[PDB]
RNA sequence: CGAUGUCGGCUCGUCGCAUCCUGGGGCUGAAGAAGGUCCCAAGGGUUGGGCUGUUCGCCCAUUAAAGCGGCACGCGAGCUGGGUUCAGAACGUCGUGAGACAGUUCGGUCUCUAUCCGCCACGGGCGCAGGAGGCUUGAGGGGGGCUCUUCCUAGUACGAGAGGACCGGAAGGGACGCACCUCUGGUUUCCCAGCUGUCCCUCCAGGGGCAUAAGCUGGGUAGCCAUGUGCGGAAGGGAUAACCGCUGAAAGCAUCUAAGCGGGAAGCCCGCCCCAAGAUGAGGCCUCCCACGGCAGCCGGUAAGGACCCGGGAAGACCACCCGGUGGAUGGGCCGGGGGUGUAAGCGCCGCGAGGCGUUGAGCCGACCGGUCCCAAUCGUCCGAGGUCU
RNA sequence: GAAUGCCGGCAUGAGUAACGAUAAAGAGGGUGAGAAUCCCUCUCGCCGUAAGCCCAAGGGUUCCUACGCAAUGGUCGUCAG
């Protein structure tokens, strides 16, 4: 449940800390991203000398939010914080690691890059 | 159009495939046919079923002569299903199978005196900001001198639910036939104990 | 809604309504029957048929318990010795409510008495 | 009719009875079957267990694991046909049935407030001396 | 808001229509079993005592 | 770096 | 002018169509894709932000689209009160001055009670020619009506290339709607535990009041709920709009038309969901009582039935509705289970002690699922047909 | 017959709003024609730098006792300034 305002922290390292939703790019006008949904955001909080900084207009994909994600088998998965990966318009990452876990929820909808880049998919 | 009467008993989740699927479960049968309605006789056609067997001690005489012309133990509750004509003379969950697609009707939870924005999902006013005592409160409900008037069918408060409430296209999960027990997928309106009628639906 | 709660409210908030059962407990294991009522009467019956239940007991578990609503323990001994004895075999019902065929004066309330069983 | 044993009925095809008893501050392993692309694995998840919400066959739990420096907390039907086995790695002594204070403790403060429950150590000691 | 009022003088006749749904109904009573006096039903009977064929409460 | 910072 | 509250916002809509999108078309300087322009179409839809009192506008990020207008520039006995529009104050400017300025600036009392119409809900009465208990037909209303992406067809047709379809077929969404509580997530005013200060019971131990209308804190059943779950828009039939025809004169040719007949829209009718015979045009079917006594009328006693009263209820403001009333499981208790809390008190043992360990998943324990006549629905009363005329 | 006329009487709104701090009550026993409301007891709750006590102002018999309840008391009243 991500919607705009809300900040995320980016799991990868394009050098961009902290970035925050200001739109959520599902359709005509979608109140919430959850993961495996794209987001457009505001870069609020930069490294030095990074491929991102402060102020880009980056778009992002969702990969774990601390709103629990249900899954088709009765299970459930939560995580500590809203996390995300800085991409490209062809969906791909734009670094290259990605830190933490991330929900296989993005497998199936698309980012295998990310999801082998993950030490943990949970 | 096959129908049958029933009684909401609860929810739970079963499940199949390693998918969790939610489901209420629904007693039906046994249902006596107590009265055919024939187009020589009553215009339309339909089954006039009984259900849930009753105490005969309370069942009065002008009741009592119908269920004897029938040959039918005295029963709760007599319910229709339209343009159905079972070949037997008793209804059961048999008429269903699973993975069919059933249209579940029953009575609503009745929330007596509905405010506007439960019943009409209205936004209220805002709590704070100088709203002065609107919170909950509809707004304008019309104009001014042109029409001078509310529009009949103007969205107020009143009394919302135990109304009849038919939810279409429900998943027939599974049918036990040896406790009368039918579980579909999702949401049935009603209280649990309360009477449902369940019937094959009319989406193709 | 109100939808399957129970418990009356009686128009007291809960310190006022826990204090209202348990006085009236403590006036009806003192005298036997009193009058109050009619809503009353219907909700002292399980708050009393509680009490003496754990009387029959009669362990010191018990009486500690009963003690946290009646607060006197002469009281909790007459509960304990005199009273529940004579329920022993009774499964609870260790208390009846009849209406009273009068209303009060001053706000026509309809009355009953509400005493311990044989 | 007695609704609440028609439900149980229902239930009783879908009942596990072969699961390790544990308790909310027991450390646990769930070994959980998923799908990731085309087959169907095996997959791991040891932690804490936050919470156990009891419903007959509807009971869940909720276990709790800190992954590559973040909190992943994730629920499991007890019933569920997904899980393989279920590993007690350890006892744990709570005084709380509900543990999310541990949400915002450090690992050095949770080792401190949920130590080895010794006792149900020893029982599960005890056993396994089965022969 | 601004003071809601009356417009016009509800006529007799129609302050008399309102009260065509405020006449009493008279109290329910059966005669009790024992004394044989009009007593309400399901009531101690306020004039021998009984309720249920024993005595119950002095009079 | 928290959690939003001044600079 | 013995008062028609004046901008904007919010809330709530509803209508028009000169149509922003979606559906259907003709022309194109239409290869395809994507456009342009005109015609039909008002069913549905028509986003979130920054600035400013703003309407408007500009801008950011999206979108199928971010339509224009009426309804007293819709809506202050619905809210707001930022602007404007009293009294205070100041700036620029004008005036010798008092003062003044659709110039600016800071501040500045928006009235608990709805009689009537109207609207949302719910009853009472009478009627529907015997009196009743059921089950129904649906005249006529109302609700609903949105849309995108990806894939397959197919990198095919078209095209130098870039690019890239029609038709047909799958899958996945957004917003909205109805219902629901199994799951996820709330609440859960006393369901359990821990805690501080104080006063008290009874000194220890154990407890009770108060600290909020829960003292505080950690939890939390049922219920009510959304953030959660199911399901819906349709399909289909029919008649049409623009538009395209078949056959065809008048008018030897031609012409969709004058006779006749096709095709053709998210739109119209039906279909789906809900109300509904006060539909006074008051409908239909099944069943029950039955022709009573006394001078289309009266008074009585009754029948079938119903009401009263009572125990209650996911029904409910009252009313109504539904269930039950001893031939009974309706509520209360009690028992069993569930569920919550998380190992009571007492004792024993270890420690100088705060405490710790065992007894012990103990004790307590709302509503949920059941059982059990222990308590209470005792006993009764009053209404209620004899059926108009051709 | 009108002067938002004057004085008085009586209507309507209506059995409606309200009954004046949300510190809170319950039972038993008296009294009496009559009692939720007066007296007594027990239980409960509220104030306690007061919601307790003592002066001054102002008020002017409101103090105490007996006997009363038409009106006054926002209900009742056997009680009371
Ligand atoms: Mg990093
Ligand atoms: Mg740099
Ligand atoms: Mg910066
Ligand atoms: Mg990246
Ligand atoms: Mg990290
Ligand atoms: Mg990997
Ligand atoms: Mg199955
Ligand atoms: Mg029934
Ligand atoms: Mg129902
Ligand atoms: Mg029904
Ligand atoms: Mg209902
Ligand atoms: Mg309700
Ligand atoms: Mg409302
Ligand atoms: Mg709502
Ligand atoms: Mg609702
Ligand atoms: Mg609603
Ligand atoms: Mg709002
Ligand atoms: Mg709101
Ligand atoms: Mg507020
Ligand atoms: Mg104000
Ligand atoms: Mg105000
Ligand atoms: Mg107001
Ligand atoms: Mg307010
Ligand atoms: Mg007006
Ligand atoms: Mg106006
Ligand atoms: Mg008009
Ligand atoms: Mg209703
Ligand atoms: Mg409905
Ligand atoms: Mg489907
Ligand atoms: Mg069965
Ligand atoms: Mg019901
Ligand atoms: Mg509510
Ligand atoms: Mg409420
Ligand atoms: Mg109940
Ligand atoms: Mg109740
Ligand atoms: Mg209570
Ligand atoms: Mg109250
Ligand atoms: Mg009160
Ligand atoms: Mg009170
Ligand atoms: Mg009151
Ligand atoms: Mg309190
Ligand atoms: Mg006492
Ligand atoms: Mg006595
Ligand atoms: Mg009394
Ligand atoms: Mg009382
Ligand atoms: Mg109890
Ligand atoms: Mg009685
Ligand atoms: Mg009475
Ligand atoms: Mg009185
Ligand atoms: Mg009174
Ligand atoms: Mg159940
Ligand atoms: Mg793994
Ligand atoms: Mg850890
Ligand atoms: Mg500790
Ligand atoms: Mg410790
Ligand atoms: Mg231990
Ligand atoms: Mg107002
Ligand atoms: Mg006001
Ligand atoms: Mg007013
Ligand atoms: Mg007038
Ligand atoms: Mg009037
Ligand atoms: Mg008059
Ligand atoms: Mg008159
Ligand atoms: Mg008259
Ligand atoms: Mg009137
Ligand atoms: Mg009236
Ligand atoms: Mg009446
Ligand atoms: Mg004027
Ligand atoms: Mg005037
Ligand atoms: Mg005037
Ligand atoms: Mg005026
Ligand atoms: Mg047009
Ligand atoms: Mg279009
Ligand atoms: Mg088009
Ligand atoms: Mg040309
Ligand atoms: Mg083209
Ligand atoms: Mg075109
Ligand atoms: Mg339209
Ligand atoms: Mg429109
Ligand atoms: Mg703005
Ligand atoms: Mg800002
Ligand atoms: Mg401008
Ligand atoms: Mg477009
Ligand atoms: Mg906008
Ligand atoms: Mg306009
Ligand atoms: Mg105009
Ligand atoms: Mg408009
Ligand atoms: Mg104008
Ligand atoms: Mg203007
Ligand atoms: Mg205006
Ligand atoms: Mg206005
Ligand atoms: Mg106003
Ligand atoms: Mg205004
Ligand atoms: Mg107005
Ligand atoms: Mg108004
Ligand atoms: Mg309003
Ligand atoms: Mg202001
Ligand atoms: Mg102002
Ligand atoms: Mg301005
Ligand atoms: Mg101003
Ligand atoms: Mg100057
Ligand atoms: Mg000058
Ligand atoms: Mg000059
Ligand atoms: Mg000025
Ligand atoms: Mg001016
Ligand atoms: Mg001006
Ligand atoms: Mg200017
Ligand atoms: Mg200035
Ligand atoms: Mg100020
Ligand atoms: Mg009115
Ligand atoms: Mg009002
Ligand atoms: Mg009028
Ligand atoms: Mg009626
Ligand atoms: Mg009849
Ligand atoms: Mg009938
Ligand atoms: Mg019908
Ligand atoms: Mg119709
Ligand atoms: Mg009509
Ligand atoms: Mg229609
Ligand atoms: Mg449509
Ligand atoms: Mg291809
Ligand atoms: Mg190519
Ligand atoms: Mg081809
Ligand atoms: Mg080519
Ligand atoms: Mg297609
Ligand atoms: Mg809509
Ligand atoms: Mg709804
Ligand atoms: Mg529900
Ligand atoms: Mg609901
Ligand atoms: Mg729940
Ligand atoms: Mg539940
Ligand atoms: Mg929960
Ligand atoms: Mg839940
Ligand atoms: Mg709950
Ligand atoms: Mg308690
Ligand atoms: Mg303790
Ligand atoms: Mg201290
Ligand atoms: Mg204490
Ligand atoms: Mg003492
Ligand atoms: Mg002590
Ligand atoms: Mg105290
Ligand atoms: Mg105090
Ligand atoms: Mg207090
Ligand atoms: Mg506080
Ligand atoms: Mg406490
Ligand atoms: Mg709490
Ligand atoms: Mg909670
Ligand atoms: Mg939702
Ligand atoms: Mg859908
Ligand atoms: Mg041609
Ligand atoms: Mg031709
Ligand atoms: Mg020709
Ligand atoms: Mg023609
Ligand atoms: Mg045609
Ligand atoms: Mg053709
Ligand atoms: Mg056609
Ligand atoms: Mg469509
Ligand atoms: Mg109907
Ligand atoms: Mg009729
Ligand atoms: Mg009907
Ligand atoms: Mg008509
Ligand atoms: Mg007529
Ligand atoms: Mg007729
Ligand atoms: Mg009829
Ligand atoms: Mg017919
Ligand atoms: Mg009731
Ligand atoms: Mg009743
Ligand atoms: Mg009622
Ligand atoms: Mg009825
Ligand atoms: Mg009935
Ligand atoms: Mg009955
Ligand atoms: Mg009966
Ligand atoms: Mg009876
Ligand atoms: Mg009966
Ligand atoms: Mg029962
Ligand atoms: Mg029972
Ligand atoms: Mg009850
Ligand atoms: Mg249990
Ligand atoms: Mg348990
Ligand atoms: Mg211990
Ligand atoms: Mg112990
Ligand atoms: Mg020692
Ligand atoms: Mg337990
Ligand atoms: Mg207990
Ligand atoms: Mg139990
Ligand atoms: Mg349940
Ligand atoms: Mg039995
Ligand atoms: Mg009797
Ligand atoms: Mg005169
Ligand atoms: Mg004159
Ligand atoms: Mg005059
Ligand atoms: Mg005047
Ligand atoms: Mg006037
Ligand atoms: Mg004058
Ligand atoms: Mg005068
Ligand atoms: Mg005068
Ligand atoms: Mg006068
Ligand atoms: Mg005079
Ligand atoms: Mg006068
Ligand atoms: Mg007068
Ligand atoms: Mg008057
Ligand atoms: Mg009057
Ligand atoms: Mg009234
Ligand atoms: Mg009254
Ligand atoms: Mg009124
Ligand atoms: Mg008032
Ligand atoms: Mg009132
Ligand atoms: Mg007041
Ligand atoms: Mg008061
Ligand atoms: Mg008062
Ligand atoms: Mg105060
Ligand atoms: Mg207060
Ligand atoms: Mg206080
Ligand atoms: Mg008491
Ligand atoms: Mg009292
Ligand atoms: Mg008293
Ligand atoms: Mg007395
Ligand atoms: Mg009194
Ligand atoms: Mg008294
Ligand atoms: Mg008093
Ligand atoms: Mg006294
Ligand atoms: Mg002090
Ligand atoms: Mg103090
Ligand atoms: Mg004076
Ligand atoms: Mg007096
Ligand atoms: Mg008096
Ligand atoms: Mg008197
Ligand atoms: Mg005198
Ligand atoms: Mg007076
Ligand atoms: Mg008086
Ligand atoms: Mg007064
Ligand atoms: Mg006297
Ligand atoms: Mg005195
Ligand atoms: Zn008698």
């Amino acid at each position: 449940m991500i919607q705009p305002q809300t900040y995320l922290e980016v799991a990868d390292n394009t050098g961009a800390r902290k970035i925050m939703c200001i739109r959520v790019l599902k359709g005509s006008n979608a109140k919430y991203a959850t993961v495996g949904d794209v987001i457009v955001a505001s870069v609020k909080e930069a490294i030095p000398r990074g491929a991102v900084k402060e102020g880009d207009v980056v778009k992002a994909v969702v990969v774990r939010t601390k709103k629990e994600i249900k899954r088709p088998d009765g299970s459930a998965i939560r995580f500590d914080d809203n996390a995300a990966v800085i991409i490209n318009n062809q969906l791909e990452p734009r670094g290259t690691r990605v830190f933490g876990p991330v929900a296989r929820e993005l497998r199936e909808k698309g980012f295998m890059k990310i999801v082998s880049l993950a030490p943990e998919v949970l | 159009m096959k129908g049958i009467l029933g009684v909401k008993v609860g929810m739970t989740r079963i499940f199949r495939d390693d998918r969790a699927v939610p489901v209420t479960v629904i007693l039906a049968g046994p249902c006596p046919v107590v009265q055919r309605r024939t187009p020589e006789k009553d215009g339309y056609t339909a089954v006039q079923l009984g259900f849930l067997p009753q105490n005969p001690k309370r069942v009065n005489r002008p009741l009592k002569g119908h269920f004897a012309k029938a040959g039918v133990e005295p029963v709760r509750i007599l319910r229709e299903i339209r343009d159905f004509n079972p070949e037997g003379d008793t209804v059961t969950v048999e008429i269903f199978k699973p993975g069919e697609r059933v249209d579940v009707t029953g009575t609503s939870k009745g929330r007596g005196f509905a405010g506007v924005m439960k019943r009409w999902n209205f936004a209220g006013g805002p709590d704070s900001h100088g709203a002065h005592k609107i919170h909950r409160h509809p707004g304008s409900i019309g104009n001014r001198k042109t029409p001078g008037r509310v529009y009949k069918g103007k969205k107020m408060a009143g009394h919302y639910g135990a109304e009849r409430v038919t939810v279409m296209n429900l998943e027939v999960v599974d049918v036990i036939p040896e406790e009368n027990l039918l579980l579909v997928k999702g949401a049935v309106p009603g209280p649990n104990g309360g009477l449902v009628i369940v019937r094959e639906t009319k989406k193709a | 809604m109100r939808h399957l709660k129970s418990g009356r409210k009686l128009n007291r908030h809960s310190s006022h309504r826990l204090a209202l059962y348990r006085n009236q407990a403590k006036s009806l294991l003192t005298h036997g029957r009193i009058t109050t009522t009619v809503p009353k009467a219907k909700e002292l019956r399980g708050f009393v048929d509680h009490l003496i239940h754990l009387a029959k007991r009669g362990d010191l578990h018990a009486r500690r318990l009963v003690l946290r609503d009646l607060q006197d323990v002469k009281l909790v001994r007459k509960l304990f010795d005199e009273i529940a004895p004579r329920y022993r075999d009774r499964q609870g019902g260790y208390t009846r409510v009849l209406k009273l065929a009068e209303r009060r004066r001053g706000d026509g309330a309809p009355l009953a008495l509400v005493e311990l069983v044989e | 009719m007695n609704r609440g044993a028609l439900i149980k009925l229902v239930e009783s095809r879908y009942v596990r009875t072969d699961l390790p008893e544990f308790r909310p501050g027991d450390t646990v392993r769930v070994s959980y079957k998923v799908k990731e692309g085309n087959r169907t694995r095996i997959q791991d998840f040891e932690g804490i267990v936050i919470r156990i919400r009891r419903n007959g066959f509807n009971t869940t739990f909720t276990v709790r694991k800190v992954s590559y420096g973040v909190g992943v907390e994730r629920i499991f039907p007890l019933h569920s046909p997904l899980i393989q086995k279920i590993d007690i790695v350890q006892r744990g002594r709570a005084r709380r049935a509900k543990l999310y204070f541990i949400r915002n403790l450090s690992d050095r403060e949770i080792r401190r407030k949920l130590r080895a429950d010794r006792k149900r150590i020893d029982q599960d000691r005890a056993a396994e001396r089965a022969a | 808001a601004k003071h809601p009022v009356p417009k016009k003088k509800t006529s007799k006749a129609r302050r008399d229509a309102r009260r065509s749904h405020h006449a009493l109904t008279p109290p329910t009573l059966v005669p009790c079993p024992e004394c044989k006096a009009m007593k309400p039903p399901h009531t101690v009977c306020p004039e021998c005592g009984y309720y249920a064929g024993r005595k119950v409460l002095e009079v | 770096a928290g959690x939003p910072h001044k600079r």
